[PDB]
RNA sequence: UUGACCUCAAAUCAGGUAGGACUACGCGCUGAACAAUAAGCGCAGGAAAAGAAAAUAACCAUGAUUCCCUCAGUAACGGAGUGAAGCGGGAAAAGCUCAAAUUUGAAAUCUGGCAACAUUUCUUUUGUUGUCCGAGUUGUAAUUUCAA
RNA sequence: AUUGGAUAUGCCAUAUAAAGCGCUUUCGAAGAGUCGAGUUGUUUGCAGCUCUAAAUGGGUGGUAUCAUCUAA
RNA sequence: AGAGCAUAGCUGUUGGGACCCGAAAGAUGGUGAGAACCAUCUAGUAGCUGGUUC
């Protein structure tokens, strides 16, 4: 049993086309969602800042985005993670606010019945 | 085998006379049939469509979860339990729960009569919570009769292991 | 940490009687320091420990004989053996 | 202290011919009552208060809402000519 | 609700009421066939919490398997073979005696329109759920094959991955 | 009543959830060489050690043996005397159960052994306590059930580089000791003043 | 500008935060209705044959006998201790009445 | 080689040829019309997003970017407000101008009362005044639906407009 | 005598569905010699399985699953040999549905027949509306899933 | 000739309706022959067998009380 | 007052069928009627035999 990698260039191209196929479907919006900034959970890496999964409910509440609309504008929600320190809260609230400063949200049509 | 007291209590049911009086009051409080409800609703629909305040309906209460809820809230005045529920565990706790809440209760014969009152094929339990002011005396008389014929009677065999 | 006073009090509280016979206690404290510097060397350590054990066994056997208690296991008697015969075989 | 005693009911027990040195039956238990009388140790007293402390919703003091949803739906069908009115049914 | 009473009563598995009923019902169930249709679940609380709804397209079947592989898993596969037009949803223990263990299986008809129009059970209609009990995709099947999360619960290691540039 | 034919000493044997093959085998072997040891079920709570006294009181065992396993790899042995008493913690390493083949001893099951203690046990008060406690526990008291008055084994405790080495030997007629098979190292961790409780009075360091 | 600097270091200045309790951690809390339902069911359903043995042992003192029996059937001592306290309360409630 | 493939070789029937092999081909844009008009079908999606003044990823990039030419304190974060951000390119300005002009057009968020709502609130106002809504809600006869003070206030507000 | 309900039935009653084949890649139940392998048996799809923590960790904490790289030929087991995982870096990212609390001022729910009206990859496919019957109170909808 | 998602624009829209975010002198249900214990095999898992639970409980970790999770 | 890391070639060596070839295992699943026969595991093997190319 030997696993060959002759399809390594083919997989590189296939993933690139998936990125372009996705961008064709969603024309003006980014192909990835915004990820939070977290700290790896060990003494070896806790000084590094890496990308998280989603923003905590306390982060979203502070930034002014409700958890029901956060997913609609591309902000992932992590119900599992929590803010044990005020630094993680401030690092990711600013990340959300900067995200909302650069965001153009196109309006949607709404059904308005003629009567009351 | 020997029947446990919780299951043996379902062999002693309400007698002929008191059960007849029970279903006579119940038949005055039958729920609105699917047909009758439709006529009343379209009548209001015609009033709404052309141009347009009622009273709270009075009827018997049915459904196991609904009736057990009413007993726990002490809203029920009389609970009638079918004596032949096929899995007996659905009602085996009902007489004791009616005892804990101080709700008058009786074990009437068969579930077909209970279902007929509510326009269904089968009702495991019925409960009466509210009656009109003219039926207060009739309900009070039945509560006394149920107590005298079912609670005052027996009350010693329901603690004994029946069968065998 | 290493409270000598506390340990001494605990030793006195749980001290076995001194008048208790050695046969009843089945304990040996023969004056033979088994010091084996070559701890890693199994042969050196085993010989040092066996010398104290041999002296302890001989002293206990003499004490058992003087106590009118049968020390040697009779061959005729057949009792359960803790050691697994199958494992040895 | 526990005295390191030994109960008379422990699982372990004491005692070619094994005589060299020293240091089943169907017995019943007792006439026991297998069918004890029902013992009401909890419902011998009446609980005077409702079990649930949840507040009463306003839906139980107002006309039914799902009936109103049906009434508006029926009225719409009458306006759209989908359901024959009671007068129309009577005259037909 | 009355299902809190039924769930609590089912924990007293050999009280006076439960032992008498289990003895009585075991005698009856042995009179009928090995696999026989149940008009309604004997444990309406347990069937209800395992996904069963009292509506058309939901079928309850009882089965007995000899005691002395998992017994619940054996009940599911035999019942699923018995009515091969249905999808096995779940199963639960209802009774046992010295000789037999009795189980009830909840089956769902994937061709009935009350099932195909319910989005909450629509998933079972898809062909990837054909004979879930035969591939260990039921609750007991998942438990039987050690599927779970944690440290409590090979081909990629026996291979030799050889990259292009290595 | 309180106790019928009360034997002087009794041993309660327990373990924690997570014992391994060697740890289970050593526990079974130790029970085999312990005629009046009452083997018990697993202890549910790996933290609540106050229940050991109640378990000992219920089973009338004055000595408690606890085989606590952590990380599924290391094995610890707790020995204490039910009534208050000193709780001493050990680390068990160099496991060699009866499954091996080097051992060739032959000792009668339940036979009263001879406990030989090194003079180093008298060097320090804490070592005096552990020697006295081991003598009271390991030594089978007279009158114990299933015990054998004959002697066919000797237990030796050799203190090496601060660690106690347990060796069981066989007496051969001529002493020419032959190893019974139980071989492990007793590494003291800490000794307490109460039954699995109270302030720690000795730290091995 | 939106973008994550994925390198190391953000600042060693740290200050703890106070978090509330998640609703999952409330599991195991006893409800008033649930305790009522369990008491009703415990009375309606009888007692197991082993529970009747433990109850008759407790009545005639013999506490060590009851604890040993409960541990043998249930398993761990924690389960046995809980059953004795439960069955003792059942006896006392019954003895107050019958 | 397989008997199925040998079978169709021996047949006199033509093969079901399909021609879908064209790599280097990038998906054409549907969805936004402004993006499609300004899209460059040759450039990659990163090159097009950057030219259009958009962000292809709100996070880091997991490799080296292409370089074609030799280029020459919690209080003040939860309370600060950032006044959006400039539109770098013309394409973003079209997107922003289109968004605001559609939001202004679809901005009627005030619901006028219906025939029933008008009569319902009118009967309550003409009896319990205008400024007291708590007494309006506590009425049982006129307020049969048992609306609370907030809903009656909204019925008043919608009646005004 | 009749009726309600339950149970057992029957029917060339109406409408559906299962089997068998292929199995490179899924997933199961098994199972030798020498490998948790071959073979045997069962069950699928375009992927399958897994999956939104009864998960890690001991940190400034992480955050469904899957896959790749690394961890690492390391820890551990048992000297040989067997041989992981947390972290870390990537690919892709999406979350949710019930059981358990009375709609109780109204079974608000659903299948089927019949009759119209549409609709079609399609006279071949899909529905909608009305009416009647049935299902269902031993519980069908709305509401809730602990992140609440 | 088929169909994707959108956009724009008509006609209808059963809204007496349905949601998100504030607040609380009011409440807050959580899956059992299952977990688990003992004993036999296969390989900690799985299974058989005997027994059989709990509600701030239960699981899993670091303590050798704390942390984390919320199964059937 | 660090000399290593990476790649390539060479040589040696340890594993993989492992320079080629040569004795029957055994097991699994079938066919025919104890024995026989068939197909795969399986490149299970020869401390050796024979051969091994300007």
């Amino acid at each position: 049993y030997v696993k060959t990698w002759f399809n390594q260039p083919g997989r590189k191209l296939r993933r690139r086309q998936a990125r372009q196929t996705k961008a064709a479907k969603i024309a003006p919006r980014p192909v990835e969602a915004i990820r939070p900034a977290v700290k790896p959970p060990t003494i070896r890496y806790n000084m590094k800042v890496r990308a998280g999964r989603g923003f905590t409910l306390e982060e979203l509440k502070a930034a002014g985005v409700s958890r029901r609309v956060a997913s609609t504008i591309g902000i992932p929600v992590d119900h599992r993670r929590r803010n044990r320190s005020e630094e993680s809260l401030q690092r990711n609230v600013e990340r959300i606010k900067v995200y909302l400063a650069h965001l153009i949200v196109f309006p949607r049509k709404a059904g308005q019945p003629k009567k009351g | 085998l020997k029947v446990p007291p919780a299951i043996a209590q379902f062999q002693k049911t309400l007698d002929k006379n008191t059960a007849t009086q029970v279903f006579k009051l119940l038949n005055k409080y039958r729920p609105e049939t699917a047909a009758e409800k439709k006529q009343r609703l379209v009548a209001e629909a015609e009033a709404v469509a052309n141009g347009k305040v009622s009273k709270k309906p009075y009827n018997v209460k049915y459904g196991l979860n609904h009736v057990v809820a009413l007993i726990e809230a002490k809203k029920a005045k009389l609970v009638l339990i079918a004596s032949d529920v096929d899995p007996i565990e659905l009602v085996v706790f009902l007489p004791a729960l009616c005892k804990k809440m101080g709700v008058p209760y009786a074990i009437v014969k068969n579930k077909a009569r209970l279902g007929t009152v509510i326009h269904q094929k089968t009702a495991a339990v019925l409960a009466v919570t509210e009656v009109r002011e003219e039926d207060k005396n009739e309900l009070a008389s039945i509560v006394s009769a149920v107590d005298a014929n079912f609670s005052a009677k027996y009350d010693e065999s329901r603690r004994k292991w029946g069968g065998g | 940490i290493n409270n000598t006073v506390a340990l001494e009090n605990i030793y006195e509280r749980i001290k076995y009687p001194d008048d208790i016979s050695f046969v009843e206690n089945q304990a040996v404290t023969t004056k033979e320091p088994i010091i084996i510097e070559n701890v890693e060397d199994d042969l050196a350590r085993e010989l040092a420990f066996y010398k104290q054990g041999v002296s302890s066994v001989k002293a206990a056997f003499a004490k058992l004989r003087e106590a009118n208690v049968l020390i040697s296991r009779p061959h005729d008697y057949f009792a359960e053996m803790l050691k697994s015969d199958d494992h040895m075989e | 202290e526990i005295d390191a005693g030994y109960s008379s009911d422990s699982s372990t027990e004491d005692v070619n011919l094994y005589i060299n040195y020293d240091i089943q039956s169907e017995i019943p238990d007792e006439n026991f009552d297998p069918y004890p009388d029902y013992d009401d140790f909890f419902t011998n007293t009446v609980r005077e208060t409702p079990l649930s402390s949840a507040p009463e919703p306003k839906r139980r003091f107002a006309p039914s809402k799902h009936e109103q949803k049906r009434i508006l739906q029926l009225a719409y069908a009458i306006r759209k000519g989908r359901i024959l009115t009671s007068e129309q049914r009577a005259e037909r | 609700g009355a299902y809190k009473y039924l769930e609590e009563l089912a924990k007293k598995k050999q009280s006076d009421v439960n032992l008498f009923l289990s003895r009585v019902r075991a005698w009856e169930y042995r009179q009928m066939n090995v696999i026989h249709r149940a008009s309604r679940p004997s444990r309406p609380d347990k069937a209800r919490r395992l996904g069963y709804k009292a509506k058309q397209g939901y079928v309850i079947y009882r089965i007995r398997v000899r005691r002395g592989r998992s017994a619940r898993c054996t009940a599911e596969e035999r019942v699923g073979r018995y009515c091969s037009n249905l999808r096995v949803l779940n199963s639960y223990w209802v009774n046992q005696d010295a000789t037999y263990k009795f189980f009830e299986v909840i089956l769902v008809d994937p061709s009935h329109k009350a099932i195909r129009r319910d989005p909450r059970i629509n998933w079972i209609v898809n062909p990837v759920h054909k004979h879930r009990e035969s591939r260990g995709l039921t609750s007991i099947g998942k438990k039987s094959r050690g599927i779970g999360k944690g440290h409590r619960f090979w081909l990629r290691h026996n291979t030799l991955s050889l990259r292009r540039y290595r | 009543s309180a106790g019928f034919v009360p034997i002087k000493q009794k041993v309660l044997v327990l373990s924690s959830r997570g014992v391994t093959y060697r740890q289970r085998h050593l526990l079974n072997d130790l029970v085999s060489m312990m005629p009046h040891s009452k083997k018990d079920s697993k202890l549910d709570s790996k933290d609540r050690l106050y229940q050991l006294n109640e378990l000992a009181e219920l089973y009338n065992c004055n000595n408690i043996f606890f085989f606590e396993s952590r990380r599924r790899e290391d094995l610890y042995l707790h020995i204490a005397r039910a009534p208050n008493g000193p709780t001493v913690k050990f680390h068990v390493e160099n496991l060699h159960t009866m499954d091996e083949l080097n051992m060739t001893g032959n000792a009668l099951k339940g036979s009263r052994p001879i406990l030989s203690f090194d003079k180093t046990f008298d060097t320090a008060p804490h070592l005096k306590v552990v020697k006295e406690l081991l003598q009271q526990t390991f030594g089978i008291p007279k009158g114990a059930r299933r015990s054998k008055p004959f002697i066919d084994r000797v237990c030796t405790l050799t203190i090496a580089d601060g660690k106690i080495w347990f060796r069981n030997y066989e007496i051969r007629e001529n002493v020419t000791l032959i190893e019974i098979g139980p071989r492990f190292v007793m590494t003291i961790i800490n000794i307490l003043e109460g039954s699995f409780g109270g302030p720690v009075i000795y730290k091995n360091d | 500008a939106p973008g994550l600097v994925v390198g190391l270091n953000k600042g060693k200045t740290l200050t703890k935060r106070q978090l509330p309790e998640r609703p999952s951690r409330r599991k195991g809390h006893l409800s008033k209705r649930t305790a009522f339902v369990r008491s009703i069911v415990r009375e309606v359903a009888g007692f197991a044959p082993y529970e009747r043995r433990v109850m008759e042992l407790i009545r005639n003192s013999q506490d060590k006998r009851a604890r040993k029996l409960a541990k043998k059937r249930l398993g761990t001592l924690k389960r046995a201790k809980g059953k004795i306290e439960e069955l003792t309360s059942v006896i006392q409630s019954s003895r107050l009445a019958h | 080689a397989n008997p199925r493939q040998r079978n169709k070789q021996r047949s006199g029937k033509p093969r079901l040829t399909r021609r879908n092999a064209n790599k280097k081909a990038k998906a054409k844009i549907y969805g936004n019309f402004v993006i499609q008009q300004n899209w460059d079908k040759h450039a990659t999606l990163r090159q097009n997003y950057a030219r259009l003044g958009l962000l292809a990823t709100p996070n880091y990039v997991t490799g080296g970017v292409e370089k074609l030419y030799p280029d020459p304190t919690l209080d003040d974060v939860l309370d600060k407000e950032i006044s959006i951000a400039p539109a770098k390119t013309e394409v973003v300005r079209q997107l922003e101008e289109e968004a605001v002009k559609k939001a202004a057009r679809q901005s009627n968020k005030m619901l006028p009362l219906s025939a029933f709502e008008h009569a319902y609130i009118q009967r309550l106002i003409n009896k319990y005044g205008t400024e007291d809504f708590e007494s309006m809600a506590k009425d049982v006869k006129l307020n049969s639906k048992l609306f609370n003070g907030s809903k009656l206030k909204n019925l008043y507000i919608r009646m005004k407009a």
